[PDB]
């Protein structure tokens, strides 16, 4: 069982310490700001469940940039808008299940600093193409991870596989991944949960609208620079 | 019992690779255009202008290196030929966004606080060591986010990742014939601590400001086909036939 | 190579000792 | 003073040298090293992470269909499904891998490989495969009786949905070169083939076109030397806005 | 003799180097060090001394009226008096300060600030202010209810005629850059605003137009690095009698 | 836990900044004017000709440094172009008010007691160390008072603050074409003990002999307005708008 | 940097030790 | 060999320097120091005479 | 609120602990179902997937 | 200055030690 | 000759010691 705060997920499991690191608070020797950062423990360190996305046949992929998925949800989103800095890990739990007759594979992969690229133009992606919010995004070209890199080498990143034969869940436990100890949440996204149909959904049974539900629990949230909300 | 010391990231990335190259004219610039280099050039020091060092440094998300800038100046003549001059060059290091000079003989080249280096062509190349100057603890090679607090900022360009400006001029005055002075800058990153390895970029680069992609028209390194095609999955291309 | 006659610690050679 | 004399090799800028050079900014205090996760001290740590093979590098396999291999229920006996060109250094299904993109920065390589084949059928899909590794010298084996004489592993789609096909390091030399000759003794690696051990047997409600995802990693004995530039990238002109770094 | 070879970087005059050079006057006996008061071993000692802010950097504030801020008796409730652009590196009320003129010799800076607001009304003048420090990200707060959510201090004109508004060091990065982009995350500092906590209340014989002098210093944790030339000075020609130094 | 070692005054002021620059002709001076440099120039060594090192050294009242004079000589040609010559230069250090030479080939350049330095153009630049030569224990950077006992003395100019004369000539004779030989002198103060810090100068300089001020016509750095103006005291210029 | 092969004490490098 | 680099101030003939230089006549035996009266080790000894 | 996410995999049952969250020590009965002393909360159930 | 790599004792630097 | 100021062991002089 993954019980964070008042949230819980009864699991049956195989998680992923991303880069071997567990989310912890900022140590006082690596601390930078002179004031003590607030730590809203049970109010933010809990499973924030996003919308479910329809895992279809002609699906390309889905990406949620963090904490851009969570800047407007619950007491994490209220702490984000009221504090200039933050430092949070993440415990992404991705729920996707089907019958024992469905086939399919998910590369649930969490990408640190997913600088996207637009296709067939020299113009950089704008604000509206990157900061999609809680709705997330959709890969235009998942085979190259929308930045000219390769999907084949995307397993160098913290990843878990939802093979609908074997397992029905992916748990990636992300630490604070930034060059800076804290950062401004409304203009930067350290991680990016990329969920990608490497093997598409296929079956011969009656068609069910199979979704992929995403529960993202922030972990060890610090916040600093308290002011009015935006 | 094989040594693995050549694949060290301190050995992998510390190749003094070409990062800048301008053949700029050296003549009477009293009648030249405004875009042309009037015996000086600024260069915002980035790792991205040349795709071979860029793809090596884009293997990682965060890099902490000390740029060892080596400036190779070489000279050619633009009817008759005469001897090549021993030109003295200044390469003043200006920080990111600070005042870069607008002339050759402007009073910004006095270097009252900026780091300059006065070198000649016939000397060995000017090798300086620019330190790790990021305000963060590593260079965000890929920066998912925006710099400004408003919504007009450039995506991917963190100014903390930006090294600075390398304003290079020729200290000599104009001479009665025109020379073409090509300045090649070779940055060797050193004392390298590399974090979070990434997929190597397969598609060719489009711009230095971002990670846009187009791919080749056909395989290999195309968008729909990175690896070059073969006949079937059961067809061996380089099969031995005896 | 142990030659570093500069007063700055970053000015040394590439620390390829691993 | 000190009587010196310049050796040959004086004043030459060798790019791969190792020398202390003049600091531009004196008494500079760098930013303190904050602990960032996932430090790579050695590029073989990047190589040993398994990454997908593009075994389906065919025409009419557009984009993401190249990673998976569609195996089906076969009415014949002991048929060939796929074979893998094992040249790490050369172009082929191993080029766009972590073991392959990093090794194309090098010329000579050692050590074993590690193929993981992940089956992506239904839970009701049962069957068996055989993953023959054929050391080189001969042709790519096409019938099953020819290739099981090599280094094979027989794999069930029962509780096992993955494998570890250790391609052993079998070479006369210590290392293996890169050339434009793919058929050299110093360059050729061998052949991994895959055959129906039994069949792919699915019920009426499972999709028959089941897919295999093939990984490849390295082992702890893997090694790379004689560094060279990557042929996987290359520019013919300056990039866009490369003038804007000057202007 | 000694076999040497010239490295790249030989014969280049780097201006910020550190090398022993040939003395022009040999066996020179310099003048003995007489103890002169007020030695500065470190430029942060110059920075930590508090110096006046030009908050009244408006038109029709000619000369010395720019240092003081004329606050008055306000018939409304909770009004805005002044706000301070906090960019130390950029142009604004902090440029002509000891914390600002020395920091424009640098690019990256750290540490807290220390605003002292000295009230220069009569002794009979009584009132209260609130000195809100707003960390950046949002707009400059205009109403009092918006800005007291930040780091404020509430200050009486009773026995207290001065304050110490510690602007805390709140930044994600270790340092803060200078650019021509004042709205960057790496460049923007925040906003100090000042509101009538209550009012300025004076009797019939005290002048209602009371003035605030605002200081700014640094703290002990202040730091500066990556030295650059000052944009606060610059010449387009030679100065007067600069030829007379030659003639 | 941040290092404060870059703001040291020994690091702050020890930038080798440009203090002198003359492009003087190098030709047959049999028909030139009296004011023009006939293959030599004297320079009374002052920190004040270039405003970037001057404002740094005018941050303090009293400075005790060792001037490390680096002399960068660079050469250009005044119809046809030929090769640049390898000219030998003498830079004889004359004290304050002593006999400076009146010719190129005068018998004051024999340097029977003066410190000279004979350097070439193709060499590395001539770097000498002129010591702390003030008769007082520090250089009065600002000298409130007068030098002479009579009332005609110059205000602010203490001759004890004056370093000396840097008489620089070209040792070669005249050649049948005219060259323009620009001599740039770079003084790096070192072993610096700095006393009594001062307000940094905001208004632009007028003369090197004094501290006169005019200011710009408008803000910034004007007389009535040093800091650039804004709308009101309650108007934020660089305000975030979202 | 400890290299001072001159007989004069002022001829040394910039004493940046603090 | 020994990796060197020329500083600024290389190849300049400063007249008041102090450097060991190449002897023209090797294994030269100078004339032995005979005690001559009135040696001046310091020019202030010349100055202090009225 | 206080949720639990439950699979129909090996798990065919749960234990949704409704926690005791009340200001008072106890909770009354009235004919007012919307009182602070009487109302308990709301258990809802959604399709997770 | 103690640098005298010549075999002759007169070839040293100027003995300014007093 | 014992002068090898490089970090590589093959970069030394010709090992003519026998």
């Amino acid at each position: 069982q993954l019980k964070l705060g008042n949230s819980a997920i009864v699991t049956q499991a195989n998680y992923c310490c991303a880069y071997g690191e567990w989310p912890n608070y900022l140590p006082d020797h690596e601390a930078v700001a002179i004031d003590k950062p607030t730590q809203p423990e049970t109010a933010t360190d809990r499973f924030y469940t996003l919308k479910s996305v329809k895992w279809e046949t002609g699906s390309t992929g889905w990406w949620w940039k963090l904490p851009d998925a969570l800047n407007n949800i619950g007491m994490f989103g209220q702490n984000v808008q009221h504090h200039y800095l933050y430092r949070s890990g993440f415990l992404i739990h991705v729920q996707c299940n089907a019958t024992k007759f469905h086939q399919g594979a998910l590369l649930v992969v969490a990408i640190p600093e997913h600088q996207r690229g637009a296709h067939n133009t020299n113009t950089s992606p704008g604000f509206d193409d990157i900061m999609k919010g809680e709705e997330g995004g959709t890969f235009n070209h998942p085979y190259v991870l929308d930045d000219g890199t390769s999907l084949a080498c995307a397993t160098i990143f913290p990843h878990q596989w939802i093979n609908l034969r074997t397992n029905n869940s992916a748990t990636i436990v992300l630490p604070w991944m930034n060059a800076a100890p804290m950062d401004f949440p409304l203009r930067h996204n350290q991680w990016t949960l990329a969920i990608i149909p490497v093997v598409p959904l296929g079956t011969r049974t009656t068609s069910s609208m199979v979704p992929i539900t995403v529960s993202i629990a922030p972990m060890c949230c610090e916040f600093n620079g308290l002011r009015h909300a935006i | 019992q094989h040594g693995v010391s050549e694949t060290l990231v301190e050995n992998f990335l510390s190749r003094a690779a070409l990062v800048s190259k301008r053949s700029f004219e050296y003549k009477d610039h009293t009648s030249s255009t405004a875009r042309a280099d009037k015996n000086f050039f600024k260069w915002t020091i980035n790792t991205r202008s040349f795709v071979q060092l860029r793809r090596k440094l884009e293997l990682f998300t965060y890099l902490r290196f000390d740029a060892e800038i080596t400036i190779l100046t070489t000279v050619a003549v633009n009817n008759t030929y005469v001897g090549l001059p021993d030109l003295t060059l200044q390469a003043m290091f200006v920080p990111t966004g600070a005042l870069t000079p607008e002339k050759q003989d402007s009073f910004h080249w006095q270097s009252g606080s900026n780091a300059s280096v006065f070198f000649k062509i016939s000397d060995p190349p000017a090798r300086i060591t620019i330190p790790f100057m990021c305000i963060n603890s590593a260079y965000s090679v890929f920066y998912d986010g925006f710099a400004g607090f408003e919504k007009n900022g450039l995506y991917g360009i963190n100014p903390a990742d930006t090294i600075g400006n390398l304003c290079v001029r020729i200290v000599n005055e104009h001479q009665p014939v025109g020379f073409t002075v090509t300045v090649r800058v070779y940055m060797k990153p050193k004392h390298i601590k590399a974090w979070a390895p990434r997929p190597p970029r397969t598609l060719p680069y489009m711009s230095i400001a971002n990670a846009n992609y187009k791919g080749k028209e056909r395989a290999p390194n195309a968008l729909s086909a990175i690896i070059g095609n073969r006949d079937s999955v059961k067809t061996m291309p380089h099969n031995i036939v005896n | 190579n142990q030659i570093n006659f500069y007063k700055d610690s970053y000015a040394a050679s590439a620390s390829k000792q691993d | 003073g000190v009587p010196t004399y310049l050796l040959p090799g004086s004043g030459q800028f060798l790019t791969t040298d190792d020398h202390s050079s003049a600091p531009a900014l004196p008494c500079f205090n760098p930013t303190p090293e904050m602990h960032i996760p996932g430090q790579v001290r050695n590029m073989l740590e990047v190589v040993q992470v398994e990454s997908m093979m593009e075994i389906n590098n065919t025409e009419s396999a557009v984009g993401m269909e190249r990673l998976k291999v569609d195996i089906s229920a076969l009415t014949d006996v002991d048929q060939l499904l796929f074979n893998i060109p094992l040249d790490i250094q050369l172009d082929g299904p191993l080029r766009n891998t972590l073991v392959g993109n990093i090794s194309r920065y090098y010329t000579h390589w050692s050590g074993s490989l590690e193929m993981t084949f992940m089956f992506c059928g239904s839970f009701m899909a049962a069957g068996k495969l055989i993953l023959c590794y054929t050391p080189p010298g001969g042709s790519c084996p096409t019938t099953r009786e020819t290739a099981m004489l090599g280094t094979h592993i027989v794999w069930d789609f029962g509780l096992q949905s993955s494998v570890t096909l250790i391609i052993p390091w079998i070479s006369g030399s210590h290392y293996r070169m890169f050339n434009n000759d793919a058929k050299s003794t110093n360059a050729n690696v061998g052949y991994v083939t895959c055959f129906m051990q039994t069949n792919l047997i699915v019920p009426s409600e499972s999709s028959d076109t089941c897919s295999l995802i093939g990984f490849i990693a390295a082992k702890d004995d893997f090694s790379l030397r004689l560094m060279r530039d990557s042929p996987d990238i290359g520019q013919l002109d300056h990039l866009h806005a490369a003038e804007a770094a000057y202007q």
